């Protein structure tokens, strides 16, 4: 089979500058002088969107920012300049040989300005306590970069076990990220202690954003 | 263009499942069609292709002999018969219009239908209202312990789209957990009703938890 | 030709 190897698994570029994504094929994707390589743009919750067909042909409706070039085995997708709504995962695909194969994809993220997280701690729901469980949620909304740190503190202690995290995809408008840290415990252990803390260490501030509550 | 695929469901390994795709707005009979899926790892994989008349069918070796792409040009519907299902078949199946005269790649995709191939049983989710230290106000919703995916979490029936961050479900040993934060103004809550809503199709669950202050 | 003879559109005549 023909394997498609895409350069930059992920690429971070500033708004207003160009991006270059490569796609190398293990075998020629050419036939009859035409290159059967295709480029797609996939945003979260939506199916791939055709940007360029046959290496260099711009699909109608697609802004001129996008352009394609290459032949035989080496291909390139160029976004110039990169706009805020361009954040997505780009895939290359060959249709020269059966079976048709796709590249692993290249996630494009915008180098937006630094922004501190908006931490919000949420104690266990009364309804959840009836089930014998106790999850303390902590939302860290709108921040950049993606790399952040959450350290849970139960009665001053740094609880390491039972933390289920989840990051959202970079927002298409403000170019920020959001994170949810969840410390899951049993109701018995939850009632054993009193103070629950959710600390957020980020590059925007030396002092971590502490958010806690006294159980009552 | 306008491809609505259906039939996605949780099936046991080695089982069978058939997918459908309603094509409307164009002359379906003249177009070559295809099925393309996307694994949980976000990997795009071509599944099958069938000619306008249905005489020519193409399938990758990992799918050939188990999957069968066919179509009904009378009612304009594309089909995908899946048999001897494997764990690797777990993916989002997109109905794609392949071509007419030229190879223009995959120009029109459907919104997809999720097919989950697992031995785990269907478990209904537990929706929990997340009042802040209820006392701009941020609120939250906890959908814990459910299988399989997905769930449709919405705020105020969709009328509340501002400041909503619905986080990706994380798998905690055969059971997913999804969260969502809605950030509104102090004059909007608890003054107005903000209802933490959820819906799980696999279990026929439809829970509406109202965010009540603490 | 805008279609390949080794692909999934080889029937496309």
């Amino acid at each position: 089979d023909i394997v498609l190897t895409q350069s930059p698994a992920s690429l971070a570029v500033s708004l207003g500058q160009r991006a270059t994504i490569s796609c190398r094929a293990s075998e020629s994707v050419d036939s009859y002088g035409n290159s059967f390589m295709h480029w797609y743009q996939q945003k979260p919750g939506q199916p791939p969107k055709l940007l360029i067909y046959r290496a260099s042909n711009l699909e109608s409706g697609i802004p001129a920012r996008f352009s394609g070039s290459g032949s035989r085995t080496d291909f390139t997708l160029t976004i110039n300049p990169v706009e805020a709504d361009d954040v997505a995962t780009y895939y290359c695909q060959q249709s020269n040989e059966d079976p048709l194969t796709f590249g692993a994809g290249t996630k494009l993220e915008l180098k937006r300005a630094d922004a501190a997280p908006t931490v919000s701690i949420f104690p266990p729901s009364s309804e959840q306590l009836t089930s014998g469980g106790a999850s303390v949620v902590c939302f860290l909304n709108n921040f950049y970069p993606k790399d952040i740190n959450v350290r849970w503190k139960i009665d001053g202690s740094e609880r390491q076990n039972g933390v289920l995290n989840s990051w959202t995809d970079q927002d298409s408008k403000d170019s920020t990220y959001s994170m949810s840290s969840t410390l899951t415990l049993t109701k018995d252990e939850y009632e054993r202690h009193n103070s629950y803390t959710c600390e957020a260490t980020h590059k925007t501030s030396t002092s971590p954003i502490v958010k806690s509550f006294n159980r009552a | 263009q306008m491809l609505v695929e259906s039939g996605g469901d949780l099936v046991k390994p080695g089982g069978s499942l058939k997918l459908s795709c309603a094509a409307s707005g164009f002359t379906f009979s003249s177009y070559t069609m295809s099925w393309v899926r996307q694994t949980p790892e976000k990997r795009l994989e071509w599944v099958a292709t069938i000619s306008s008349g249905g005489a020519y069918t193409y399938y990758p070796d990992s799918v050939k002999g188990r999957f069968t792409i066919s179509d009904d040009n009378a009612e304009s519907t594309l089909y995908l018969q899946m048999s001897s299902l494997r764990s690797e078949d777990t993916a989002m199946y997109y109905c794609v219009r392949r071509a007419f005269d030229s190879d223009v790649g995959f120009a029109s995709w459907g919104h997809r239908t999720l097919v989950t191939v697992s031995a785990a049983k269907t478990t209904a989710p537990s929706v929990y209202p997340l009042a802040p230290v209820c006392g701009s106000v941020t609120l939250g919703c906890l959908v814990k312990g459910y299988f399989p995916e997905p769930v449709t979490l919405t705020w105020n029936s969709g009328s509340l789209s501002s400041g909503v961050h619905t986080f990706p479900a994380v798998l905690q040993s055969d059971l997913y957990t999804l969260s969502s934060s809605v950030t509104v103004t102090s004059s909007t809550w608890p003054s107005q009703s903000i209802t933490c809503n959820v819906a799980h199709p696999a279990s026929s669950t439809k829970v509406d938890k109202k965010i009540e202050p603490r | 030709y805008t279609t390949s003879t080794r692909g999934d559109l080889a029937h496309v005549t």
